[PDB]
């Protein structure tokens, strides 16, 4: 526990980074969007999530 | 004391090592001079002659690096070590 | 070292690098130093997510 706490203290940061309020999203190309013969959505499910 | 070679192997490697400290320094020590020679050729049309052209008279359309290596063998360049 | 740098950066990924080196070769100008490979920038913009 002392190791973890000392790492926290030396980092100069705060633990509040362990609770998120705004997740980011990667650009659209990284999750490329693909159109099939029928234009179906079959690209990476990142869009699904 | 040996038959004169032909091709890119002239001048030889051992002769150059006698000048430069190590083979790893020589490559840069010659590439920078080749860059300076190419810059001088680029400005040949008009500009300042700060990058003095080839010291040894070149051949018939020889690559600048060959000129740099052939003039380094003549001990006509001075350089500073790392920084 | 420089050969590996070129093989990994200036002839595979860097778009502006490819354009600039091709133009320099077409002209008599020296080849400009490579830039940041697209792989590294993609890795960044993905790990920042």
């Amino acid at each position: 526990r002392l190791k973890v706490v000392a790492a926290f203290q030396q980092s100069g940061n705060s633990p509040m980074g362990m609770v998120l309020d705004a997740v980011p999203v990667i650009p659209p190309e990284l999750r490329p969007m693909v159109q099939l013969d029928g234009g179906r959505f079959a690209t990476s499910d990142l869009n699904d999530l | 004391g040996y038959d004169t070679p032909l091709g890119i192997t002239n001048p030889p490697i051992d002769e150059l090592l006698d000048r430069v400290s190590s083979k790893y320094a020589l490559v840069i020590y010659a590439a920078k001079r080749a860059r300076q020679i190419n810059d001088y050729y680029n400005q040949l049309g008009e500009g300042i002659l700060e990058y003095v052209g080839p010291l040894v008279e070149p051949g018939l359309q020889e690559k600048p690096l060959s000129i740099a290596l052939r003039e380094i063998h003549a001990d006509l360049l001075e350089h500073t070590e790392g920084e | 070292a420089y050969t590996l740098q070129e093989l990994l950066t200036i002839k595979s990924d860097d778009t502006v690098g490819r354009v600039k080196v091709y133009e320099a070769i077409v002209k008599g100008e020296n080849i400009p130093e490579p830039g940041i490979p697209e792989s590294f920038k993609v890795l960044l913009k993905e790990l920042q997510s």
